[PDB]
């Protein structure tokens, strides 16, 4: 019957790009949140992004270049209300106040969540292991972090990440003024992930890279020495642990392929769950660490740290951002 | 305070006993 | 405080929800005895 | 037996999953678990009591368990001032003995007990494809869940009651005669939105309705019990699940992250049975209440005063985005159209101005090394306020708990059709389909 | 058999020596009244 | 044979820890910089070259250590133990941050060691030197931001100093003074390095899912042999699953891993132009246009000119602290704040 | 802006609905091994 | 020469339950005794400050920078 | 005659945290 | 009775350590089990006596 061809249809494995039930809601949401992304960010009027009708232009005809450009977060009067266009007396009214921000985030997380379950669902069609999602509700999770659970926190989506690139700087700023992100370990831990992620990418490459198979000639690119689907190896991993654990030593360089590739999926992923879990803290305002006048000689006077340059910083950050 | 310490130092002793008492006697451990 | 009975207890108390972390780090010596077969 | 990599499997680092088709030993790991729980509920609770100021507030000295006993009324009196700290104790210690008991079962179950229990008995053995044994245990501890929930009910309504902030006067511990029985405002609450001003459940204002709500729960967890106790999956349900151990657990990781996340922000929002008294002010409240006594003070000398989206009257400035606070120490000065100004100058209550102004100052905000104030602040005050640590660590620990339910229900998935050791490489099944392009 | 003092046991005791002789250092500097 | 073979032959043996001919330069040097990094944040303060204390000594945390820079009178002073500053004083030495560049110059030469290092181990084993090519990006931040931007600048002093908090006030005052988000070499640095932390994961779960079924055990990292000829995933799978998914999929192997060595380097290399760029101040300020329109608008607000605001109170507010040599005295009326605007 | 309301709401019911009963439709049976 | 096989065995126990606390202890009065300031010009908690002036020492010569630091040092 | 490995590894681990405890101790002081 | 419930809870805190520290190195070596068995009723039964009895004297105090 037509439901049966529907299902097979939709979880067919033939189709050029998979849809699934994670994709039968993912497409209209994603399609939803990019036309009215593009048509915001070039085409948006000014957003009373406060309420004090002072609005902030963010789309391109407005004055904006690539660079300064944003889809600004929704006003300060509507908080954490759902603002949907049919809430809003007018168009007009609804543009004012930062709708097409709302409509865009909440298209966006839903039609990402339905992403990370569109990647499982292909990994259980396909016979493979299940875990590639697991990888991605990294990402995921930082978006949901400066999309949805900062503004919960705060009590607004005026205080989302704004839909832009000056926008994100702004949010940065004012996020280490209000909170010191930097001073707060789990950032910290983001850090580290995304540092060692570069540099254990750019390691494994340059390993593998290294101990290719000579395949091919000084004429042609090493690349056409490896044949797509080939049974044997095209590089030489005795040869590259051997280079590795000669450069610091044979105990601190991977033997096992399988553990090389599980540390690296787990250091960046591990790292970057920190991080969206440390923006979700300082949501509820549980802060960076706080080390002003630690340092105190037998007078009574206060001995400046590094950390009173960043709480200068910090200050001069905060009495800007502020009405 | 030195009642703290000495309390804290005698359970988390008191976890590796249990180890090393059936590390010894050969049990099920 | 505690009820006033209960006053030379103080230091065990002090250190009496710490106890539950120990319990994690006692499966690792476990797995250490065993040497993590 | 079953204790090393070659005989099971698994690795140390995933040497629990040893014990999927182990019974005994699985009941002894959990028994033991549980044991762990309540040894921390009792010590905690001894720890807190030992330090315990009982003159000063409960949110100024880091406490999170027993704020949840006096929200059950045991121990305090009107305006939340403790009157007795004996019940802390004891809940404290019966925990603390409890926990010695199952902790003595656990141990027993996972080292001298049989290591499975299908030979032992029939009415505990277990399959994990058993479908029927399994809606069976589920009907047990549904019966269970829903008797505890009948007994929270029972404390309300027959042991003293529970603590209404919402009493006059300034909160008082309240006997609930009158619960709202009626289905309509139970899944009303239900079927509410969880945006702003109208926050699904988390927005319950009222013991009636958290007791008439325990009712029913209790009622709808045993008639569910008894439904699974007396009759099997129907098709649909069989051919929808995965009936295995993982995927049990999975399901259950699921059920908690929601749970964790819905406590988040039940602890962040809702002042009813998480009472400021006890708990501090919410973020809202603390912002309502700086704006509350500002405004006092500034008559005391229309400043603070604006007319929100819909037309009420609220407070302005940037706390005009917690316009949709309530809270029992400012409602009697909300008339119909909102803020009335002359209920502000000749209505207002002492207790009312203390409690603003305290909890203008205890707003919840600080740093991980718990100073209190702004991220600016010098390390002045040791404050950070009990809702900030509820809520971050909830949501810590059920975003955990989504990611050990993405990883468990796509091993569960992967496991039962057979490819959760990887590829098998003499028949490959992107090789049997065709090319793309 | 195995030799006592190789290159390994030189960048060993490098880097441990000095490690707790500041591990020392630190350990005083807790116990100063600031 | 003669004594350079002999001493070729000790220097290349297979021992725990490989030595070369590149060690002399690279143990040395590296013992040195690690070993004045934990001796200064231990023990030396930074009171008479920044007014602050930065040592365990005085009472900081591991977050709030540095071996500072020298005092901005030093100007671009190699400040040697020898030299006409500290002239054999120890002491003074410390005090005038002498061990800020002893770090740097030792830690320069102990890059330089580690990276031949890795051309004389490949050259030794026998593969390609890639290793020591992908080590060229983190060898140009390191020279681009510790000692090409102080040189720019008008001394060592606004160099970034050695210590958490102190990295930390540099990125703050890069963001304050030069608008370093804004500038698009920075901005192809983040994506590099994103991009690199993006490849990483995705590739190693990518490896971790898609692997053969070589053992039965459940654990499937017992299943690999490090000697064996076959490949231990899949590739055709791994590629129709990212075709399906994403659109596009990797088909050649060997230009995924070069790839993965091309993003985070490439991205590093430009941030460190970038940084070039700085020494100079040569910012990526403003847009032109933007702030001829703020000036004849009034109502004109984007995030940019917000970003422009908040630089101006970060300047302002660290400014007198962040460069006590200037002795700058902003009385609290000329203070940029958000309720005069 | 109610008859937008009661499109955008007919739209998602029509695709929550094609997800929850497709998910309901044997599911766990696809896939190239076992069932 | 493997380190477990090594720090498994007795002699290695006597000789470092000798040596470890000897360098620990000369650690604790390098501190203790107050060389540390001494050596490494560290300020102690009551010599940051003059007997009532409050300006920090910067210095702000090159050539005669030691000089400055000396003459704050013979102001305490 | 041999120690054994696990023995070594706990009164390392425990030397560790004392450490460790004894610096957010001085940190707290 | 200061001096007898103080002296109660002590012998139930040196019998928490020994059954704390004795129980799982009884049951995880069976062998001549039954003195084990038998020291583990006894020492369970005087525990739970002791909770009694700490309980009742502290109401005495
Ligand atoms: C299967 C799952 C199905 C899900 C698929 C999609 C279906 C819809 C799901 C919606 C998700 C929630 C988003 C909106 C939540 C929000 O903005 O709102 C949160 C609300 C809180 O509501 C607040 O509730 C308050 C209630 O307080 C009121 O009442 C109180 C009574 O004491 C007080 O008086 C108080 O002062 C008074 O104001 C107010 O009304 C506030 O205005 C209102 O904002 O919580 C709530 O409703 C409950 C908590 C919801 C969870 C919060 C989000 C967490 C999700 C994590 C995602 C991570 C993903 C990781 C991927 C990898
Ligand atoms: C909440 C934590 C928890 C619990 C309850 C368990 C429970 C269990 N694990 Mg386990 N495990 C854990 C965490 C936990 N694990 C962690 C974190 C790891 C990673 C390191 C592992 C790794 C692991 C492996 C690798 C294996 C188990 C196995 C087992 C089972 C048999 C253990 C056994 O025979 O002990 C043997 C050990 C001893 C007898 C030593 C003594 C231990 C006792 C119980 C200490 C009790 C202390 C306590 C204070 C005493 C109170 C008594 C008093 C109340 C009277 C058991 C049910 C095994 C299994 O599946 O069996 C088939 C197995 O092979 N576990
Ligand atoms: C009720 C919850 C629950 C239960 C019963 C299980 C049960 C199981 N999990 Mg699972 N898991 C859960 C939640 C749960 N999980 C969550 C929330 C996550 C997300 C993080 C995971 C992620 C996960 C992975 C990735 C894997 C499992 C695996 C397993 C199996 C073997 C576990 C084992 O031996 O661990 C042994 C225990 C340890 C090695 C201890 C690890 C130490 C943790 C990570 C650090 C804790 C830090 C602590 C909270 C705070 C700091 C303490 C301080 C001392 C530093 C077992 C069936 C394995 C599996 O699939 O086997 C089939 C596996 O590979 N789990
Ligand atoms: C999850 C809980 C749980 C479960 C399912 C089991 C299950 C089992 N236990 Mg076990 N046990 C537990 C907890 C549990 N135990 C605890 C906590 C302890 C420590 C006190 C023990 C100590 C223990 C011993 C010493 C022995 C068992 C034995 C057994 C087996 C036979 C039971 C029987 O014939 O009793 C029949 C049923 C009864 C006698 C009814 C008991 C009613 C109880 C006492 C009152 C409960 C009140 C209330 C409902 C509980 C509220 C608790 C709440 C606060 C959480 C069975 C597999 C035996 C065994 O395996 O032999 C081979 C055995 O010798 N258990
Ligand atoms: C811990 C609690 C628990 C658990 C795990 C189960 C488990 C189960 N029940 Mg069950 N049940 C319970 C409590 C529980 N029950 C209680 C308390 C009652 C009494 C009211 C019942 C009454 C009951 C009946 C009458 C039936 C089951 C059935 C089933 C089986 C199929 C489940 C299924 O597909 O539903 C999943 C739910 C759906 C497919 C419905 C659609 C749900 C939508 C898509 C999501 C909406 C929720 C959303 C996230 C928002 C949340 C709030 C929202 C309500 C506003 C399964 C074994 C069925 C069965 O096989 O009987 C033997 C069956 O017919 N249950
Ligand atoms: C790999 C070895 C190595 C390298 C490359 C360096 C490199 C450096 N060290 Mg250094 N150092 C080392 C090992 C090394 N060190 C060791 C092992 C120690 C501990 C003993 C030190 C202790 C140390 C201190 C204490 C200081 C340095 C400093 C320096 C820097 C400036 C050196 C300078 O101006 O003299 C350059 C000298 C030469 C290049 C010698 C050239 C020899 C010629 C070619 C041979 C002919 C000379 C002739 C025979 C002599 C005639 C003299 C006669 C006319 C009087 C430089 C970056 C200074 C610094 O960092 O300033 C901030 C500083 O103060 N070093
Ligand atoms: C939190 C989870 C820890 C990381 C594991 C998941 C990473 C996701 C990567 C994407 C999928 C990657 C992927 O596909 O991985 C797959 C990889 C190998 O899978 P196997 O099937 O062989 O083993 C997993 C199960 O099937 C049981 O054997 O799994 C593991 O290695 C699991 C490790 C469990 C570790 C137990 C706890 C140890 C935690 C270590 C970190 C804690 C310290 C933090 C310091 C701040
Ligand atoms: C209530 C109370 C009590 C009880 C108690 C208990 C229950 C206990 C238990 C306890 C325990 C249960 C303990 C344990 C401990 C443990 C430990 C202390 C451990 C540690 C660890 C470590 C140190 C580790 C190491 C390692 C390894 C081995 C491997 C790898 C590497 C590392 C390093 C990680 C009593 C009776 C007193 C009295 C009354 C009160
Ligand atoms: C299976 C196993 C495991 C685990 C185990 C467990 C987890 C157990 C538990 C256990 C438990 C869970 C225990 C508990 C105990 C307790 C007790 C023993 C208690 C006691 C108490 C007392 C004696 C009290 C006292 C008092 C009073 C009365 C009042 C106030 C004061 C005081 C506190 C003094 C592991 C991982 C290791 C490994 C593998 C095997
Ligand atoms: C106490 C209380 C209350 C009440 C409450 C209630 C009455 C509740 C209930 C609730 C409920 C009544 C809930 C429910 C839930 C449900 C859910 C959560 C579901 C889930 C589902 C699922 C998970 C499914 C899945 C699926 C699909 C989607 C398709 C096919 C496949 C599968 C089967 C997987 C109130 C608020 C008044 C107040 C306060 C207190
Ligand atoms: C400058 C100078 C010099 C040099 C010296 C040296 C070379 C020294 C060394 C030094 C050293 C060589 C030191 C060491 C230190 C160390 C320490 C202080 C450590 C600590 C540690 C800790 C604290 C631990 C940590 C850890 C880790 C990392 C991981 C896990 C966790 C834990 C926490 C356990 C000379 C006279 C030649 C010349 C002139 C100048
Ligand atoms: C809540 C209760 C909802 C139960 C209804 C869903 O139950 C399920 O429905 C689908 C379509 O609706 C039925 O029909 C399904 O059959 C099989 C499922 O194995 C699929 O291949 C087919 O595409 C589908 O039409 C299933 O046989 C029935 O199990
Ligand atoms: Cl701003
Ligand atoms: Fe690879």
């Amino acid at each position: 019957n037509l439901w049966e061809r529907f299902c097979n249809w939709v979880t067919s494995t033939d189709n050029r790009l998979y849809v699934g039930w994670f994709g039968v809601i993912m497409i209209p949401t994603l399609l939803a949140a990019t036309i009215c992304f593009v048509i915001a960010f070039i085409a948006a009027p000014p957003v009373d992004i406060d309420g004090i009708r002072e609005p902030v232009s963010g789309s391109l005809l407005y004055g904006n270049n690539i660079i300064t450009g944003a889809v600004v977060p929704s006003s300060n009067a509507i908080g954490l209300h759902f603002y949907p266009i049919w809430e809003a007396a007018s168009l007009d009214e609804w543009l004012y106040n930062g709708g097409p921000y709302q409509l865009i985030i909440f298209h966006f997380l839903l039609g990402a969540s339905c992403y990370m379950g569109r990647q499982w669902e292909l990994s259980y069609r396909l016979g493979m292991r299940p875990w590639i999602c697991v990888a991605y509700s990294a990402p995921l999770a930082s978006a949901f972090a400066v999309f949805l659970i900062y503004p919960i926190g705060q009590g607004s989506f005026s205080d989302g990440m704004p839909l832009g690139i000056s926008g994100t700087f702004n949010f940065m700023i004012v996020f280490q003024a209000e909170h010191n992100i930097l001073m707060h370990p789990f950032h910290q831990l983001g850090v580290a992930g995304v540092f060692g992620g570069a540099l254990f990418c750019a390691m494994h490459g340059s390993l593998v890279t290294s101990s290719l198979i000579r395949e091919t000639t000084e004429t042609e690119s090493a690349n056409y020495g490896y044949k797509f689907g080939q049974e044997e190896e095209t590089y030489n991993i005795v040869a590259a642990h051997g280079y590795f654990g000669r450069l610091i030593f044979q105990y601190a360089s991977f033997n096992n392929s399988r553990s090389l590739h599980f540390f690296l999926a787990a250091w960046p992923v591990v790292g970057v769950w920190f991080t969206a879990l440390g923006i979700s803290t300082m949501a509820f305002n549980l802060n960076g660490f706080n080390f002003n006048h630690s340092v105190i000689d037998a007078k009574g006077n206060v001995i400046n740290t590094w950390a009173d340059i960043i709480n200068r910083a910090n200050l001069g950050m905060e009495v800007m951002h502020e009405r | 305070v030195i009642a703290q310490l000495t309390m804290i130092a005698m359970i988390g002793i008191a976890g590796p006993m249990i180890i090393f008492l059936l590390a010894v006697r050969r049990g099920n451990l | 405080k505690l009820p006033e009975a209960y006053a030379i207890f103080d230091p065990l108390v002090d250190v009496l929800p710490v106890i539950p972390v120990l319990f994690l780090a006692l499966a690792f010596v476990w797995q250490a005895a065993v040497g993590f077969r | 037996t079953n204790r090393d990599q070659e005989s099971s499997g698994f690795a140390w680092w995933a040497g629990n999953a040893r014990l999927i088709n182990l019974s005994g030993k699985l009941l002894g790991a959990h028994v033991a678990h549980a044991g762990l729980i309540v040894f921390w509920a009792g010590a905690m609770t001894l720890f807190e009591l030992a330090h315990f100021i009982p003159e000063k507030p409960m949110y100024e000295q880091g406490l999170i368990l027993i704020p949840h006993i006096a929200t059950l009324g045991w121990g305090v009196g009107p305006g939340g001032e403790v009157v007795d700290t004996f019940p802390f104790f004891v809940v404290g210690v019966v925990h603390l003995i409890s926990s010695a008991v199952l902790g003595f079962g656990g141990v027993y179950h996972a080292i001298r007990g049989p290591e499975t229990l299908e030979e032992y008995s029939s009415f505990f053995g277990y399959d994990w494809k058993d479908k029927n044994k399994m809606t069976t245990i589920l009907g047990f501890h549904l019966i269970v869940l829903g008797i505890g929930a009948l007994l929270l009910v029972a404390k309300a309504m027959f042991f003293g009651g529970l603590y209404d902030t919402w009493a006059p006067g300034g909160g008082d511990v309240r006997v609930i005669t009158n619960p709202t029985l009626d289905p309509r405002v139970i899944f009303g609450y239900l079927l509410k939105s969880p945006f702003g001003g109208e926050g699904w459940i988390v927005s319950v204002n009222n013991l009636e309705d958290v007791v008439g709500g325990h009712i029913w729960i209790g009622l709808i967890c045993i008639a569910g019990g008894i439904w699974h106790i007396l009759t099997t999956p129907f098709g649909w349900a069989r051919r929808a699940f995965i009936w295995s151990g993982e995927a049990y657990l999975s399901y259950s990781l699921g059920a908690l992250s929601m749970m964790g996340f819905i406590a988040t922000c039940f602890v962040w929002f809702n002042n009813t049975v998480y009472p400021s008294e006890f708990y501090g002010p919410t973020g809202p409240e603390a912002s309502q209440a700086q704006a509350m006594t500002f405004l006092i003070r500034d008559q005391k000398l229309g400043k603070y005063l604006m007319r929100s989206p819909t037309g009420e009257i609220i407070f302005g400035g940037e706390t005009m985005r917690f316009w949709d606070f309530r809270g029992p120490w400012l409602e009697p000065l909300r008339g119909p159209n909102g803020l009335d100004l002359n209920k502000i100058k000749n209505d207002i209550q002492p207790w009312q101005e203390r409690r603003a102004a305290e909890y203008m100052t205890h707003a919840p905000l600080g740093s991980l090394n718990s100073v209190g104030g702004v991220a600016t602040e010098i390390n002045s005050v040791n404050f950070v306020s009990p809702r900030s640590w509820l809520a971050t660590s909830h949501f810590v620990l059920a975003f955990f708990f989504l990611v050990g339910h993405l990883w468990h229900a796509g091993r569960a998935r992967a496991a039962a059709a057979g490819f959760e050791k990887g590829i098998d490489r003499e028949s490959e099944p992107v090789l049997s389909m065709p090319s793309l392009d | 058999s195995y030799p006592i003092f190789t290159v390994r046991w030189v960048a060993v005791h490098t880097l441990a020596v000095p490690t707790i002789f500041f591990l020392g250092a630190i350990a005083a500097m807790q116990f100063i009244q600031r | 044979r003669g004594w350079f073979d002999i001493l070729d032959d000790w220097l290349k043996r297979d021992r725990f820890v490989f030595v070369g001919w590149s060690g002399i330069l690279l143990f040395p040097c590296a013992y040195l910089a690690l070993g004045g990094w934990l001796t200064g944040t231990t023990f030396v303060t930074s009171w008479y070259t920044h007014g602050l204390a930065s040592s365990y000594l005085e009472g900081c945390n591991f977050l709030t250590v540095a071996v500072s820079t020298p005092a901005n009178s030093m100007g671009h002073s190699l400040l040697l133990l020898w030299g006409p500053e500290a002239q054999g004083d120890f002491t003074r030495w410390c005090q005038l941050g002498g061990l800020w560049t002893f770090i740097a110059l030792h830690g320069a030469f102990g890059l330089i060691g580690f990276m031949l290092r890795q051309f004389e181990i490949a050259r030794l084993v026998g593969v390609r030197p890639y290793n020591a090519i992908a080590f060229s990006a983190p060898i140009a931040v390191f020279v681009s931001v510790f000692l090409i931007y102080p040189l720019g600048q008008s001394s060592w002093f606004f160099a970034p100093s050695f210590g958490v908090a102190a990295i930390f006030r540099f990125l703050l005052f890069f963001q304050g003074f030069h608008n370093w988000t804004l500038n698009p070499f920075h901005m192809m640095g983040v994506a590099g390095v994103l991009g690199g932390a993006l490849l990483c994961a995705i590739h190693g779960a990518t490896v971790e899912n898609t692997l053969f079924q070589d053992g039965e055990g459940a654990s499937t990292f017992r299943a690999f042999n490090p000697t064996q000829a076959e490949e231990t995933y899949s590739m055709v799978t791994a590629n129709r699953f990212w075709s399906q998914i994403f659109g596009i999929a990797f088909s050649n192997k060997r230009w995924l891993h070069f790839f993965m060595l091309f993003v985070p380097v490439t991205g590093l290399w430009m941030s460190a132009i970038g940084v070039v760029g700085l020494a100079l101040n040569l910012r990526s300020y403003d847009f032109i246009s933007q702030e001829i329109r703020a000036a004849e608008d009034p109502e004109f607000e984007t995030f940019y000119t917000k970003n422009l605001l908040l630089n101006e109170g970060i300047r302002a507010w660290m400014a007198p602290q962040d460069q006590p040599h200037e002795n700058f005295v902003f009385p609290e009326e000329v203070l940029p704040r958000g309720n005069a605007l | 802006m109610e008859t937008l309301k009661i499109t955008v709401y007919i739209v998602v019911t029509f695709f929550v609905l094609l997800f929850v009963f497709g998910f309901l439709s044997g599911d766990p049976a696809r896939n190239p091994k076992r069932k | 020469r493997p380190f477990s096989d090594i720090i498994t065995s007795v002699r290695y126990w006597v000789i470092h339950s000798i040596t470890i606390p000897a360098l620990f202890i000369a650690g604790w009065l390098f501190v203790s005794t107050g060389l540390a300031y001494d050596v490494f010009g560290t300020p102690r908690p009551d010599s940051y400050y003059a007997q009532e002036q409050r300006s920090i020492p910067l210095v702000t010569d090159r050539f005669e920078a030691k000089q400055q630091v000396e003459t704050f040092l013979e102001q305490l | 005659g041999r120690i054994p490995l696990w023995i070594v590894a706990t009164v390392a681990g425990m030397g560790v945290i004392v450490i460790v405890g004894l610096f957010f101790y001085g940190a707290y002081a | 009775m200061t001096i007898l419930f103080q002296l109660a809870l002590a012998a139930l805190v040196i019998l928490s350590f020994v059954m704390v520290i004795g129980v799982p190195v009884a049951y995880a070596s069976p062998q001549d089990w039954d003195r084990s068995k038998q020291l583990i009723f006894l020492g369970s039964g005087l525990w739970i006596a002791l909770v009694l009895v700490v309980g009742v004297l502290n109401f005495f105090v």
